[PDB]
């Protein structure tokens, strides 16, 4: 059965000896045993100091109260003594810090009642344990075809995608239209806003949504988004919640800061989480899916069960501007030697490459996309696919456990 | 009705369709400030980092003018010998409300610079509109 | 036409491509099929499955071969229709081979599409119906098609005894097309418009001198009364579908389910 | 007789008002909840997804119990 | 109003007809007087701002 | 069925012909042959060249007759071209359906080495009570 | 998580410090370390004596400051009494959180003994698809 | 049995298009299946660019050669165009950067023979699979 | 309305103006300390301070009227 812990405490009771550290070790060891067995939720509603912070970190979801709660290992006075950094306890361990910076909190409630309401919402999606059935709501499926059952709210998707491939749009306009009642419980809403993750229902079935958000970093993946989505996916996979991916990724976020902080090692986490997950996995591709980010975001050979793409999808090794520089480097050298209008040639070649290959139909021809659908079909297609995939057997080699890149 | 010429381009060609960029903050902007040099002029200079400053309508390319908790001079009759200035230097005129110098700042200033925004952050000042909140943090420990 | 550089135009182009998937070798060949009184590969699916239940997979696929001039003719779907839907409200995976495209002969992408619906059926534990009508391997593609045949047979052996597999034979199955049926659990033939044989009368005549029609060699009556390979011989395609729906009404979806 | 009946515990309606009450309650009354054809289908049941130590007692008290319970 | 600022002038009467390219208001902001120019012919309907009042970006000066 | 079901180590040595559906039956890679080796003399094809050249080059080989060409000789030239191009182990090796083409004398070494590598296998099949092999 | 999950043999040798939450992380007994030994120099405590004494003796250290006494010399006297009382391996050995306090030269003997006996551990977790490591 | 990849790189073959991405996806899916089942080792001996870098990241040990191997997802010129920082391939993704800064490398060999020696040393400790005992 | 109102529950750490002082829109009226942060409250309109009802060191509820006009 789910475990809820509400945490306030100035760490170990210092007058009691190492006994308090023994009890911390036992509490942590139980959180590790329970990990992936029962839903574990931590509410933080005061200063959690020292050892009080590690049990929350080992639980599945962390809810904080936006001004009355803090977590920190080492207090401001020791930080001042050791480093000179004069910092308030709110700046050090506040809920905003642990949302926007450290990525530890999953929700920041405006008050204690709001934190309880969010915890009840979370519990409403989860099963009681990793073997019980999930809590389906009763929903009556309407009769007839997917094309016969389009609502006007579905038809609002056909005009959503801007004509320019580079003009962003809010991915919540897709999420809230494919989810029941528009109801969506976002997780880590304030952290790594270039990826949106959270729970919803499709015909009463709980689902986890993982969706690129074009409005932040143009939807690029980065270190923080990769860790945000990887742990969410592995939490859904523990508890058998199907995942639906909404893909609109131009690539990984370029930069030496990403390289030096380990985008290779920590981006491989989202590959691991998605390839390991054995729940039903549906991918809807909306505009871009380029290069290695195509592989990461729900590619077919990563075991996506159903992949559908909108007509606006763009599945390619790289943007045509970069691709033409390789693919036609011969003709561009010849034109440069001849002193031709090399820029006009590059535009002609680029528009030829975009018209020929920067589209969903090459991936459909190769079977990486199972269908190209009108955007309005998306809700019906996703629901019908989850209804097909509600039972899966997948063979995996026998192992003690994996070795996910940490 | 102005006509702007377009110059002759170099032989290099645009090979990238777009750059991903972090979204510009809507209200609270948080900046890293190098302390001093004249931080010892004030009765309590850590009010600079303890205050939720508010950007006034007077901000422009010469400088951004804040309001907040007044900074108190240690000796309020003390005059300053005018000294060089730079973009992102945080002056404190004797009324006690800070001013953050913009790109068109005068080459020398008449008021004590309590701190300077790190080069990491100065360009974020280029986007802060009037009515936004600003918070400041010392980029490294201020000690006299 | 709506400008393809715009979202509405890209959607109009998708509607155009989908329309072209209904008659990938032109309406004149559909008219020939109806003149011969047989259904098209699509109509066979839509008649078997419950109305509107068919969801099609890899509708826009096209072959990759460039041998012997095949690159000049790349029909959409590559001559097989694949997907899933419901029979009497229970989900089933289905494929239906289109004898109008290269005689229904198995190519690379044709085989990959069948393999996809096989793997989907084995994954989800749902019955698999195959409708067979194809002149064996597509000779121009060479050994690739034999590797796809091996992959299809291997999936039929994996699924054997796991999910109910039903084969409808509704035209001439030649060459490799005959073994997948033989590996499935039930084979339903149509009493005058289907055949199965490993090699045709001309080779049989050359080797043995026996002179025989395709109907005597491998017709539905021959495979019922003599070879024992067919399980039903329908009077026509509707009767075959009615027998298949009767069969499915007794079977569970998989060996881990109770019969309904 | 041992059925549990509907009781009008207070009031004394006329037969028309009884009929209105009954037609409302009878058409409000729930449909075929707990449906008669809830088939058994153990394909991919979550208990088969779990890792079990070769000596794990849950191989008796969870896995076998869950497969064999009818 | 294209920005936050102080309404140093309101240049038209309530209900007044206006021509595209005339001035409705002037806002002090950015240490500069910014004119607000009517984008179409119309009638200045419900002029919601007073001279010397401070206002915030995106507020409606008038419907048009 | 028996070959596709078997989960022991399965090694295939191809000597001379392996045509059509009998290639599929006799130990094809996608039937789960763990190692497939071919001798240089192997001939892997959909059908014999005399049959394939009757079907490929159709129409071409009949307009030759309507133009009155010696199609009896042209068909033999087309056969020699087809055999020289396609009736060999190398098309299957290029598709990786043959893992190595080996001098025949290497066969004992390859078989012993393959069996020694494959002496332990895990292969995982969907759960069943038993198969339904054709009887 | 990695240490608590691991089911191979786990041995801990403590050599000087093991303070606070890092005691828990570095192989504590209740995290499931199979053998814990400590050298005579080990120091196992909730926190370093400076920090501990300033908290535990808050009453005396405020009172002496209001009396204007030599609070610094009092802090040194209290810190010395705390270090000599509690900052040693023996309080953990008394609790049994260290299985033996050993001459350092015995380390290889105790380690080799443990590794030889624990090469098969009959231990298990609750059944799960996988854990949910903080990532 | 252990899998050794000697990765060298240059990413997807841009002319072949999306098929190269599907094959990357398949290679990654197999690295994940194999993860925790067989020891996987990646030697990096050239400019592993783009898709070539995630496979090493999914393997268990990555050995790099000091001055002559690099890993990066996206090249210095795209980094220059977006971020404006000039960097060399060596500074961006050399073995020193992936040891000291990114933490992705497990060894930095003084040369290819030293890398092979370190890989043989690793294999001398690792068992062939998780069902076998260490040598 | 003409009321300057406290945006937060906090303590008045500094009163910047007195009654009958002229003020302009955006001039500072009071500073409130809460959560260890200090926050300005500023005049919304040009006018002169009247109805002044707070003093330094007063802890005030959210929505407290500070002054008018
Ligand atoms: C591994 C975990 C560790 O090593 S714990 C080390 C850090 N613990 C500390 O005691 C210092 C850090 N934080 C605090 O104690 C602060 O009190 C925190 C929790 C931040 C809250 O401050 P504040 O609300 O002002 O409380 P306070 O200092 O006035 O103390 C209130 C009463 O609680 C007690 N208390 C507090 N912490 C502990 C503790 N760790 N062990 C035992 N008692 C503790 C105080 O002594 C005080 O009780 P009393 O009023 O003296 O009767
Ligand atoms: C597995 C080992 C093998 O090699 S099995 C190869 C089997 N080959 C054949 O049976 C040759 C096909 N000829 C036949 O007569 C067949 O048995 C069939 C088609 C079933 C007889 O049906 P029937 O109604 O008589 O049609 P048809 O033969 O007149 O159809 C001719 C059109 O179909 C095509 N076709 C046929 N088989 C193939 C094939 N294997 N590869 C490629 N194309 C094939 C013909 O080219 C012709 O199409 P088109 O009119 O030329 O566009
Ligand atoms: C998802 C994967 C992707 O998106 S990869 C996209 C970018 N691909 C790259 O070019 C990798 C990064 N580029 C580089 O930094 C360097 O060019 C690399 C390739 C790492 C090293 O090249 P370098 O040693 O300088 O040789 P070079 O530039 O003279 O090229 C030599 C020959 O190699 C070829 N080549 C190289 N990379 C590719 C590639 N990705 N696809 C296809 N061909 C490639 C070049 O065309 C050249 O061929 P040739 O010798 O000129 O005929
Ligand atoms: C607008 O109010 C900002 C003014 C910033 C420049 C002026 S110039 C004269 C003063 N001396 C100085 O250093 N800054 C002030």
């Amino acid at each position: 059965r789910p475990l809820i812990g509400i945490n306030d405490g100035a760490g170990a009771r210092i007058q009691e000896g190492v006994v308090s550290l023994g009890l911390y070790s036992r509490i942590f060891h139980n959180n590790i045993k329970a990990s992936g067995v029962i839903p574990q939720i931590s509410l933080i509603m005061g200063a959690a100091a020292g050892g009080h912070v590690y049990s929350p970190a080992l639980t599945d979801f962390v809810v904080m109260v936006d001004q009355t709660s803090q977590m920190f290992i080492t207090g401001p006075d020791v930080i001042k003594t050791v480093t000179g950094e004069d910092v308030t306890m709110e700046e050090l361990g506040g809920a905003h810090t642990h949302m926007a910076k450290s990525g530890t909190a999953h929700y920041v409630a405006s008050g204690e009642q709001d934190a309880f309401d969010y915890v009840r919402d979370l519990l409403s999606y989860l099963p009681p344990n990793n073997y019980a059935d999930p809590p389906l709501y009763p929903v009556a499926i309407p009769e007839g075809s997917i094309e016969e059952t389009l609502t006007d709210e579905d038809l609002e998707l056909d005009t959503l995608i801007p004509d320019s491939p580079n003009q962003p749009y809010d991915m919540h306009e897709v999420i809230t239209r494919i989810l029941d009642d528009d109801e969506f419980l976002e997780v880590q809403a304030g952290y790594a806003g270039n990826i949106v993750v959270g729970f919803g229902r499709v015909e009463g079935r709980p689902v986890g949504i993982v969706a690129n958000q074009p409005t932040q970093f143009a939807g690029c993946l980065d270190i923080n988004a990769s860790e945000k989505a990887a742990r969410f996916i592995r939490t859904c996979d523990c508890f058998n919640i199907p995942i639906v991916l909404l893909v609109d990724v131009p690539g990984f976020l370029p930069g030496t800061d990403q390289e030096y902080n380990g985008i290779i090692r920590r981006g491989a986490k989202l590959l691991y989480a998605y390839g390991e997950a054995t729940v039903a996995k549906v991918t809807v591709i909306t505009r871009k899916s380029y290069g290695g980010a195509y592989c990461v975001m729900g590619s077919k050979d990563m075991g996506a069960d159903v992949v559908v793409a909108w007509p606006t999808a763009q599945i390619a090794v790289m943007g045509a501007s970069g691709a033409v520089g390789f693919v036609y480097r011969q003709q561009l050298k010849e034109a440069a030697k001849n002193g031709e209008d090399v820029d006009a040639l590059r535009l002609e070649l680029q528009q030829t490459y975009e018209d020929t290959l920067v589209n969903p139909y090459i991936a459909a021809e190769r079977g990486y996309v199972d269908a190209v659908i009108p955007p309005s079909h998306t809700r019906g297609y996703v629901a019908n696919a989850l209804r097909l995939l509600e039972r899966k057997i997948v063979q995996m080699p026998p192992k003690k456990h994996g070795n996910i890149p940490l | 009705g102005d006509v702007l010429p377009v110059g002759e381009h170099t032989d290099e060609f645009p090979e990238l369709d777009q750059a991903p960029v972090a979204a510009i903050a809507e209200d609270v902007v948080e900046l890293q400030v190098v302390p001093g040099p004249r931080d010892d002029w004030f009765v309590d200079p850590d009010i600079l980092v303890r205050t939720n400053w508010l950007v006034t309508n007077r901000s422009d390319r010469v400088g951004m003018r804040l309001v907040g908790m007044p900074l108190e001079y240690r000796n309020p009759d003390r005059q300053l010998p005018s000294e060089g200035a730079t973009r992102g230097a945080i002056q404190v005129p004797p009324n006690g409300f800070p001013v953050i110098l913009g790109p068109d700042h005068p080459v020398t200033g008449g008021y004590p610079v309590i701190g300077v925004v790190t080069e990491e952050d100065i360009d974020k000042l280029g986007q802060v509109r009037p009515g936004q909140t600003v918070r400041l943090h010392w980029a490294y420990p201020r000690r006299p | 036409q709506v400008d393809i550089h715009t979202t509405a135009g890209k959607l109009a182009d998708l509607k155009r491509r989908t329309e072209e998937t209904l008659h990938p070798v032109g309406e004149a060949a559909v008219d020939k099929v109806h003149a011969k009184g047989k259904l098209t590969a699509r109509e066979r699916i839509l008649a078997l499955l419950d109305e509107g239940s068919f969801v099609e997979l890899d509708a826009l696929a096209k072959h990759r071969s460039t041998n012997f001039g095949l690159e000049k003719n790349r029909p959409l779907g590559d001559g097989v229709i694949t997907g899933y839907g419901t029979i009497d409200g229970r989900d089933v995976c289905i494929f239906s081979q289109d004898a109008t495209v290269f005689g229904g002969s198995l190519g690379e992408v044709y085989g990959e599409k069948i393999v996809k619906v096989q793997e989907l059926a084995i994954k989800t534990g749902r019955p698999l119906i195959g409708i067979n009508d194809g002149a064996g391997a597509r000779i121009q593609e060479g050994v690739v098609s034999l590797g796809l045949y091996s992959r299809i047979f291997h999936n039929n052996i994996k699924a054997s005894g796991v999910i109910p597999q039903i084969s409808l034979i509704m035209g001439a199955a030649a060459g490799g097309h005959v073994y997948s049926p033989a590996l499935t659990d039930f084979v339903v033939m149509v009493d005058q418009t289907s055949q199965m044989f490993i090699t045709g009368p001309d080779v049989i005549k050359t080797v043995t001198g026996e002179d025989v029609t395709m109907e005597e060699l491998g017709g539905a009556h021959t495979h019922m009364a003599k070879s024992g390979t067919a399980h039903y011989v329908a009077s026509g395609e509707q009767d075959a579908f009615d027998y298949v729906r009767d069969l499915l009404s007794y079977l569970p979806p998989n060996n881990y389910a109770d019969p309904p | 007789d041992h059925e549990a009946h509907i009781k009008v515990l207070r009031g004394e309606p006329t037969p028309e008002e009884m009929a209105a009450l009954m037609a409302v309650l009878a058409s409000a009354g729930g449909g075929p909840a707990e449906p008669v054809k809830k088939e058994r289908n153990m394909w991919g049941h979550p208990v088969d997804k779990l890792r079990y130590s070769v000596f794990s007692w849950q191989r008796v008290t969870l896995l076998e119990r869950t497969h064999m319970r009818r | 109003a294209p920005m936050q600022g102080t309404v140093v002038k309101v240049a038209v009467e309530e209900g007044q007809e206006v021509s595209a390219g005339d001035l409705v208001v002037v806002l002090e902001a950015m240490k500069m007087e910014n004119p607000v120019t009517a984008h179409k012919d119309g009638t200045i309907t419900g002029l919601a701002v007073e001279a010397g009042a401070a206002i915030t970006q995106g507020t409606v000066i008038a419907e048009i």
